[PDB]
């Protein structure tokens, strides 16, 4: 579009690390003796609740 | 009259006495006014407020393992056998007012001594205020490191108590007891017999009132007078050199300031000794052999031994009919670690080559081997500090507990690593950022040239601009450099009435015209002393 | 505007003229910067050693062995990728 | 360093000249309040499906709405946005104080809101209501709660902004910091208007 | 004037907009990528130690080759402290220049070493080859200014 | 070669903020403008053709 | 009449200039980049699930 | 911002009319009655799209063609003052790490670790609003 | 079926497939020029390289002049 940045550069800056750091905590779940989610993708509720 | 009544006594001392000049000399004093420079103050006045409350904890304590029933007023624990040193405990927690935030303060104060000391530590190494001269006092500070270590140690196990008497068996005894040569010996020396020998409290008791805090407080006294007449190292800046002390005198402002921070840190532990809970003696039952906790940590200056003492592989060597346990391969590794600490400053010299007398500080950045190298050691000291916690981690972050060991025991050797490749890059990149900054200006709001659509940040230069837009660049001088307009006379003059409402147009003109006067007058001032001084 | 140029002459004493090169590291004057690479060579290979090492243990388990072999290779690929660069002038 | 390579009175400005062009900060905060706006809706449809498979008597026998302290505390919020958009004309002329004013009064009622809310709270869960207590319980205490962590976070913005102001001379940038804080807290009223409707009176 | 034969315009600003067609490359260079790597290793950091701009110049420098050589070092960016040698396989001829500043810092007495080097790497059949080992010997021989 | 929208008109590793020039913004390729302006013409001539 | 330009153009770049701007990054051409190399890493762990 | 607005305007129109349609067709035609939740989801993304082409529109009313609306525009007529852009700034990671810290916190129930990250998101976000407004030390 | 021929087959065809596309793809002549040879005369244009290797004064064209060529000896040879 011919901009020389985006309009929050720091915003996107952001939103970068908060993708990075929100991933690892999902990828975390593997680490714990349980493991990662068990319901798929979709996460169903019932098999979702505690 | 109380003028007259100060004119009097000053008359009078300086008759009995002379020490006009040594008064005025210690007044005239000047101290650089950087806020790093006042870590040291930190651990001297949470040392100060130790002592204060220590009093106040041995008018109370009783050293004794002599058994008794408390038939005291806590509940929860009555006639429960016990030591005397746990009863007074009790006692001073519960029977005695104020005995509960009294030594919940020592405890923070001692916690805030070691966490002080730390970042001190930190502060002097990493800005290389050690070199040449202060080499000894950072010798005797590694010290008084090492003594309030041990210090703390001995105080929160003086309270014979169920967390800390596991904390002493393991520790002192094991460790004392698997030495090969004499290890045996000085296990009966130090407790007297076997570990739970009748003298171990007393003497620990001797040691944490008397012997090592006298040692820790002429240390101290050698370390400020060291500080005092090898004139406080300052960091490279306007008007600073290494033949002079660019700062505040003693007497109007850094007295002042330094009493003020006092009562702040001072303020901060009571705080601290109120809303925060510290050492729950009471739920923590008495010492008993066969009794034991999951916990069993000490506190977080001795967490880092007890991180390694848990993530060391379990070698065992077995001589002719001899054994060596692992408690010798953390008391090496301590020894290391102490040694190292010690001898650093001349180990860097030896590595280098650099004895010049150095009074100038580096910034951390510009010495990016050091700076590595002391991140590789804090990475290292945390991941021990985090490993002895490795329980309470698996137990609250799900993490199985071979997991959070074995991540210990492979960190040790790659965090390490990992963190001393970082940050001797990041260094590197600082300096690269301080440069670009140097040639290039501070970066501002972006400009669409007129005729063409070029997009240009606008930067603004530091130092003289050459006859086109670019300027001149400026060579690095050691002191940092203002990479935001914001900090410059940039946007900074809002109306100085108050919160709510304005003031008169004309007090407010004449507040903002004094104050940049004053700016004004004080870079005028620093100018010319660094000219006169470079010319 | 509000800030003035540093001038700053700090006492200098190896000369520097052999190892880094300012081009490289922006401040190698003003503080210790180069650190000999057979000493991070000879560093990353005893921690790989001792992560191999501490396979032998007190330990029935055998992912942790197998971690310690993953990352001591890691560690061994990177020196020697790192010594063979070097060697060839730093070339692929 | 002669006067300036950026001709500028501010470090920080405007980041469009608003006058001709759009407010970049205004757009940006507008779009994040409409998706605000979904994240409400998420929520309204988590307490609509509740209502709809309740058995006719929607908020069950134990819990009882308070409107004695509910009407006070939507009538504050209200006159918080009014007094909110005073302050936003005091940002379009050159009040720095006035602003402030405006927007420390707007904190505090807001504040005042917080609190009735956590009042009402107290109250419900000490008559038997309560989020594990009751299907309804759960649903408005999420719904009127999370309201209740953005009318927080709006407070903490007020403040923000506030101290923002009496650090840095007045100028757009920060005109224009006023007016998306003060459009933050029409939305957060605006979805304690639709709540309100939809908890006590809709039911 | 004229642009490149196909793609290339002249934009608002100097900067001249070039475009090549998808398949083939913009630099043409006849040598390997890694043999031009290495020469520019050894004019990068090989000559750090010089402190003198090396420049190697393979074009064909025609007519009096000595005044060629000069002229081409004169459009060398800094030819205060510059040393600049110019092969030309049309004519089988080396030409090392330097700048007035990179004068008795051991640059000339490596001068016949540094063309001695590459001649005997271009007899031998290795242009690139021979281009590297006279940087490699003229940095050598260059002290800093 | 042949490249259109706009990202084109910037040297391949692009400046910080994105541009030096900005050439005419005419139609969907401004960089095919830029490059081509022979084709200028020709772009306006076809395109309704289909 | 002729560019003096570099054999070859910089392979990586002097040590220390990277590691401070993807911390500091606030160019989106330096963000995007930072976002397809972490993109594609999770990819790799991702699709290493898969296998 | 003519074209900006009718975007916007023309996404209203057609999420007002499927929110529409898919309430009649459920309270009509499904087997329990208004599904309640799709309803609302439209209702609300129609109001998502509303606002935004209400402001756009607004804005719209408020300017004059501005030279990237106007077709035929120099590049000089647009050339100028662009705004503050903010250059390098590490307060965004801070800002991640805080916000990772309560969200760890929120996932594992540690009311502490909550705590925690919420003053680490409150300093943070400070850190980033005031970057560029903390004036020079006044010693 | 076949757990070895299976476990074999998943283990092969991918690395077989890659033999065979490697062949076919990799074995190709690239874009890149063949090397210049002595014997074949020079018909690139004239390349002038040069180092980047020390700072020079400012970034900035502009003040930057022609102080002049000053020459600094010579060399000559003829392989
Ligand atoms: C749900 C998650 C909540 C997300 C809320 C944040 C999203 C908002 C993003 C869109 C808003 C427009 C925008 O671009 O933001 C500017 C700005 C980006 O700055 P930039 O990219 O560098 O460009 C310069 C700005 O455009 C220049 O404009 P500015 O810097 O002046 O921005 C003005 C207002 C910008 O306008 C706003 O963002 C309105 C603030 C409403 C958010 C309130 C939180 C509600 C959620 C609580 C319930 C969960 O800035 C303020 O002064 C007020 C900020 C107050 C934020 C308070 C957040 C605290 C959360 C913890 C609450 C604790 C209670 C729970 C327990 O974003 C922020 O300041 C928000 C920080 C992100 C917080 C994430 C929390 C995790
Ligand atoms: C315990 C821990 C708590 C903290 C205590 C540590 C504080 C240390 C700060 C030092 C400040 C200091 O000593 O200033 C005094 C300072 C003495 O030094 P000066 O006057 O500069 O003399 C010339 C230089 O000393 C000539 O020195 P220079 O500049 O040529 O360098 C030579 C330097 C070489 O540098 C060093 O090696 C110094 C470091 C000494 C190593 C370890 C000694 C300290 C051990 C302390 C152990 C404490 C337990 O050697 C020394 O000066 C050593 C002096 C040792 C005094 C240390 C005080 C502690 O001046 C005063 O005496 C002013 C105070 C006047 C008192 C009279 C007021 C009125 C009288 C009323 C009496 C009763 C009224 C009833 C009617
Ligand atoms: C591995 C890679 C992944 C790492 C993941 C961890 C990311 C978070 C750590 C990095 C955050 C700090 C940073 O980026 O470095 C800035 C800083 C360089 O700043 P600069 O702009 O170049 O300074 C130039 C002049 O000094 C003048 O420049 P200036 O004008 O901008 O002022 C100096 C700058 C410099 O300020 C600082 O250095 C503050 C350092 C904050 C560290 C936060 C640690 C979080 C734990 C991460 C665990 C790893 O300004 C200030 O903000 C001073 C005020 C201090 C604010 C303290 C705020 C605490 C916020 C806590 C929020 C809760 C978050 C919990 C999560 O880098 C450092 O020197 C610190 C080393 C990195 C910290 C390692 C943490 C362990
Ligand atoms: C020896 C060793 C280090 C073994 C490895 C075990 C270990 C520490 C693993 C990491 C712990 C974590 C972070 C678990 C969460 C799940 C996980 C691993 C997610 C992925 C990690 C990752 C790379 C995330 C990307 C973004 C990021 C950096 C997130 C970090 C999130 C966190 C938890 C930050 C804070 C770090 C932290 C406090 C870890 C626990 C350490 C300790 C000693 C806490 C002490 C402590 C405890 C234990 C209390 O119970 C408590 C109760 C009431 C008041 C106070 C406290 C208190 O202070
Ligand atoms: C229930 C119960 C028992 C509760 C009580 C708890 C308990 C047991 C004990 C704590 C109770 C108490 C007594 C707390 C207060 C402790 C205390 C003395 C605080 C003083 C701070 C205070 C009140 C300041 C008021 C504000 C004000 C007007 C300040 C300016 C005037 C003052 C007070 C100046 C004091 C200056 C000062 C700190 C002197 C310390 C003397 C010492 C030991 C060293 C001096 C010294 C310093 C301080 C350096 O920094 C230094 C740096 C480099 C080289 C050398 C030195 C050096 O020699
Ligand atoms: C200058 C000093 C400033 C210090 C301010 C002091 C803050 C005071 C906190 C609030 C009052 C404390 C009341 C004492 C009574 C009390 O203890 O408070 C519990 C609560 O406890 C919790 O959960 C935590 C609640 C979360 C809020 C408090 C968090 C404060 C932290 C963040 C401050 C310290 C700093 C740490 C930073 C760490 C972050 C690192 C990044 C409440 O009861 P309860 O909840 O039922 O306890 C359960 C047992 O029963 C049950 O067996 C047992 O199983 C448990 O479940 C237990 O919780
Ligand atoms: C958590 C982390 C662990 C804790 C870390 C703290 C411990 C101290 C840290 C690091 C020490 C090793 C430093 C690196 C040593 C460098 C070796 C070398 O090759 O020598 C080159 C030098 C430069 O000379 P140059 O004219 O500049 O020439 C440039 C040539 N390229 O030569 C010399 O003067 C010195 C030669 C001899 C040095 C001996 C130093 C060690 C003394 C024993 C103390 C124990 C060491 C423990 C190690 C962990
Ligand atoms: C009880 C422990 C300690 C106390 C009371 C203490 C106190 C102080 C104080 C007040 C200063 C001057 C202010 C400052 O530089 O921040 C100082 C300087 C210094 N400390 Fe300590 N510190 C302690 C621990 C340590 C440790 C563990 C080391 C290692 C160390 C080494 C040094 C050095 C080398 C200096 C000189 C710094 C300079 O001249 O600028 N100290 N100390
Ligand atoms: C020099 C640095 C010192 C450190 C780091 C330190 C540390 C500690 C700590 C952590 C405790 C545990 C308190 C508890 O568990 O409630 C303790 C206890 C104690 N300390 Fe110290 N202390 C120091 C100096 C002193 C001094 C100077 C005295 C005497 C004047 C003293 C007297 C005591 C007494 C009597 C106890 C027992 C209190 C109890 O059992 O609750 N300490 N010390």
């Amino acid at each position: 579009i011919g901009a020389p940045d985006v309009a929050f550069p720091r915003l996107n800056a952001l939103s970068f690390w908060l993708f990075l750091f929100g991933a690892l905590i999902a990828i975390a779940g593997f680490i714990t003796p349980g493991g990662a989610a068990d319901f798929g993708w979709t996460a169903y509720s019932p098999l979702t609740d505690a | 009259d109380f003028a007259k009544l100060a004119a009097a006594q000053g008359d009078a001392i300086d008759s009995r006495y002379h020490p006009s000049a040594a008064v005025r000399r210690q007044l005239n004093k000047v101290f650089p006014t950087h806020w790093s420079f006042l870590l040291g103050e930190i651990a001297l006045y949470s040392f100060i407020i130790l002592l204060l409350t220590g009093v106040w904890l041995t008018l109370f304590f009783d050293p004794s393992m002599a058994h008794v029933t408390y038939d005291g007023v806590y509940q929860p624990l009555r006639g429960v056998q016990m030591s005397r040193a746990y009863e007074t405990a009790l006692d001073i927690s519960f029977e005695v007012r104020g005995g509960l935030f009294v030594r919940q303060v020592h405890h923070w104060a001692a916690l805030m001594f070691a966490a002080s000391i730390m970042v001190h530590l930190a502060r002097i190494f990493f800005t290389g205020a050690f070199r040449r001269p202060r080499e000894a006092n950072w010798v005797i500070g590694s010290l008084l490191l090492i003594l309030a270590m041990f210090e703390g140690f001995f105080g929160y196990s003086l309270p014979d108590d169920l967390l800390s008497g596991t904390g002493i068996r393991a520790a002192l005894s094991g460790i004392t007891m698997g030495i090969p040569v004499i290890g045996t010996w000085m296990h009966w020396a130090l407790f007297g017999g076997d570990f739970p020998g009748e003298i171990l409290i007393p003497r620990l008791y001797a040691l944490h009132i008397l012997l090592i805090p006298g040692i820790i407080l002429a240390l101290i006294g050698a370390h400020l007078a060291l500080v005092w007449f090898q004139k406080h190292t300052q960091f490279p800046g306007p008007g600073r050199t290494e033949t002079n002390v660019v700062g505040v005198r003693v007497m109007p402002v850094f007295a002042v300031k330094s009493g003020a921070f006092f009562a702040m840190i001072t303020g901060v532990l009571g705080l601290m000794g109120g809303l925060l809970t510290i050492n729950p003696i009471w739920n923590l039952g008495p010492y008993k052999p066969s009794q034991v906790s999951a916990g069993s940590q000490p506190d977080f200056y001795m967490m880092w031994t007890d991180g390694l003492i848990r993530l060391w592989p379990a070698w065992e060597f077995y001589p002719f009919g001899h054994t060596i346990p692992q408690g010798v391969w953390v008391a090496v590794g301590m020894g290391l670690v102490f040694a190292l600490l010690i001898a650093y400053p001349f180990i860097e010299k030896k590595v280098t080559g650099d004895d010049a007398h150095h009074n100038l500080l580096q910034r951390p950045r510009d010495v990016p081997v050091r700076t590595a190298i002391g991140s590789m050691a804090i990475a290292l000291y945390l991941l021990l500090t985090f490993a002895c916690m490795n329980d309470i981690i698996a137990l609250k972050f799900h993490i199985s507990l071979n997991a959070t060991t074995w991540i210990g025991r492979i960190g040790m050797v790659v965090l390490p690593a990992i963190v001393y490749f970082v940050a001797y890059r990041w260094a590197i990149s600082l300096q690269r950022s301080d440069r670009e900054v140097l040639e290039h200006g501070v970066e501002t709001g972006i400009i669409k040239r007129l005729p063409h659509g070029a997009y240009v940040e606008l930067h603004q230069p530091l130092g003289p601009v050459d006859e086109h837009g670019h300027p001149i660049p400026l060579e690095y001088a050691g002191a940092p450099l203002p990479k935001r307009m914001n900090k410059l006379g940039s946007g900074g003059a809002p109306g100085t009435g108050s919160f709510l409402f304005p003031d008169p147009a004309v007090e407010h003109e004449a507040l903002t015209e004094a104050a940049h006067a004053s700016e004004h007058k004080s870079l005028t001032a620093l100018k010319e002393h660094q000219d006169r001084i470079h010319g | 505007m509000s800030s003035t140029q540093d001038r700053s002459q700090l006492d200098p004493e190896v000369e520097r003229h052999t190892g880094v090169d300012v081009e490289d590291v922006p401040s190698a004057e003003w503080g210790w910067s180069h650190m000999p690479i057979g000493v991070m060579h000879i560093g990353g290979l005893l921690s790989a050693a001792f992560l191999l090492v501490m396979m032998r243990g007190n330990h029935v388990g055998h992912v942790e062995d197998w971690f310690l072999i993953g990352f001591a290779a890691v560690i061994v690929a990177l020196v020697g990728r790192n010594w063979w660069l070097r060697r060839r002038g730093w070339i692929r | 360093m002669t006067s300036a390579v950026g001709t500028s009175g501010t470090a920080i400005t405007s980041r469009v000249h608003s006058l001709n062009r759009p407010n970049m900060v205004s757009v940006g905060t507008i779009v994040w309040l409409s998706s605000e706006l979904m994240f409400f809706a998420g929520l309204f449809a988590m307490y609509f499906t509740a209502r709809a498979q309740a058995g006719g008597a929607w908020p069950p026998e134990p819990t009882e709405l308070n409107l004695a302290l509910a009407v006070p505390v939507t009538l504050v919020l209200i006159a918080s946005s009014f007094t909110c958009q005073m302050g936003v004309f005091a940002a379009e002329r050159g009040d720095v104080f006035g602003l402030r004013r405006w927007y420390v009064i707007t904190f505090l009622m807001g504040l005042f809101f917080v609190l009735g809310q956590g009042y009402e709270y107290i109250h419900l869960v000490e008559h038997g209501t309560t989020i594990p207590g009751s299907a309804y319980g759960s649903v408005f205490y999420l719904a009127t709660g999370f309201h209740g962590l953005h009318v927080i976070g709006g407070l903490v913005a007020f403040v923000l902004l506030l101290a923002r102001t009496k650090m840095s001379k007045f100028t757009p940038a920060q005109a224009t910091a006023a007016i998306v804080v003060s459009y933050y807290w029409h939305f957060v009223d605006i979805v304690w208007i639709a709540l309100f409707a939809t908890i006590y009176f809709v039911r | 004037e004229l642009d490149l034969p196909y793609g290339s315009a002249l934009t608002s600003s100097g900067r001249i907009s070039a475009v090549t067609e998808p398949g083939e490359l913009s630099v043409h260079y006849p040598f390997p990528t890694m043999d031009l790597v290495v020469l520019d290793d050894a004019l990068k950091y090989g000559s750090r130690a010089a402190k003198a701009r090396f420049a190697v110049y393979i074009g064909p420098l025609g007519a009096d080759t000595a005044a060629t050589a000069r002229e081409i070092l004169a459009n060398v960016p800094t030819p205060e402290n510059a040393v600049l040698l110019a092969v030309s396989p049309d004519q089988r001829a080396i030409e090392v220049v330097y700048g007035a500043d990179v004068k008795g810092r051991g640059i000339e007495s490596a001068a016949p070493l540094g063309v001695s080097a590459a001649a005997a790497s271009f007899k031998e059949g290795n242009l690139i080859d021979g281009l590297i080992s006279a940087v490699r010997v003229m940095s050598a021989g260059v002290s800093p200014a | 070669g042949y490249g259109n929208s706009l990202e084109w008109a910037t040297s391949c590793p692009p400046p910080r903020h994105n541009f030096t020039e900005l050439p005419r913004i005419r139609s969907e390729r401004p960089a095919f403008e830029l490059h081509y302006p022979h084709m200028v013409e020709r772009m306006r001539a076809e395109a309704h053709v289909g | 009449e002729l560019e003096a330009r570099r054999p070859f153009p910089e392979r990586m770049g002097p040590k220390g200039n990277l590691i401070y701007k993807l911390i500091t990054t606030t160019d989106h051409k330096l963000i995007g980049i930072m976002y397809c190399v972490v993109c594609f890493a999770f990819f790799l762990v991702g699709g290493l699930m898969a296998l | 911002m003519h074209i900006e607005a009718r975007l916007f305007e023309i996404l209203t129109a057609f999420f007002a009319l499927a929110a529409v349609v898919y309430a009649v067709l459920t309270a009509m035609f499904a087997t329990g009655g208004v599904e309640w939740a799709g309803t609302t989801a439209l209702v609300l993304t129609t109001g998502l799209t509303l606002i935004t082409g209400t402001f756009f529109r607004f804005v719209a009313r408020r300017l004059d063609t501005r030279p990237e609306d106007y077709e035929d525009a120099e590049i000089s007529d647009g050339a100028g003052e662009l705004g503050f852009f903010a250059p390098h700034s590490w307060w965004p990671i801070l800002i991640s790490l805080s916000f990772s810290t309560a969200a760890v916190g929120a996932a594992l129930w540690l009311p502490w670790l909550i705590a925690a990250g919420v003053a680490f998101v409150i300093t943070s976000v400070c850190g980033l609003v005031f970057e560029y407004y903390w004036g020079p030390e006044k010693h | 079926m076949s757990t070895a021929l299976t476990h074999g087959l998943i283990g092969g065809v991918p690395l077989v497939l890659f033999a065979v596309l490697a062949l076919i793809f990799l074995t190709r002549k690239g874009p890149h020029p063949d090397t210049y040879k002595m014997s074949d005369p020079w018909t690139h244009a004239p390349i002038l390289w040069a180092a980047e290797e020390p700072r020079e004064h400012g970034h900035g064209g502009h003040g930057h002049d022609s102080h002049g060529v000053v020459i600094g000896g010579g060399a000559s040879g003829k392989w």
